[PDB]
């Protein structure tokens, strides 16, 4: 864990993390929220890319 | 060939051509990781024949 966010009202949960060229930088995004179901998705940025799900 | 046999026996050899008609259908797979899946088998049945040919 390098960054945790409280989700914003602009509907982008943006977090800044180090990156490097030529590596499948996998990231697990867990959403734990009171009022609805907690869910876990995952992505991979390979080099620099916007990973949005 | 136009063998125009008037006064002249005019021998022309006009080539003409025809292209066959083929159809190509494509199918795509994606998920909740937003990454295109490899290895998935997708089967096309021609179901306009009245069975799963």
């Amino acid at each position: 864990l390098v960054a945790t966010q409280t989700t914003n009202s602009q509907g982008v949960a943006t977090f800044t993390v180090l990156s490097f060229p030529g590596v499948t930088q996998t990231f697990k995004l867990v959403a734990s929220l009171q009022g609805y179901a907690a869910s876990t998705a995952s992505v991979s940025i390979t080099g620099q890319q916007n990973a949005s799900v | 060939s136009l063998s125009v046999q008037g006064t002249t026996s005019e021998s022309a050899s006009v080539n003409v051509q025809y292209v066959p008609l083929t159809s190509t259908i494509t199918a795509t797979v994606v998920n909740q990781e937003g990454s295109p899946l490899a290895g998935a088998t997708v089967q096309l049945y021609n179901t306009t024949s009245g069975s799963n040919t």
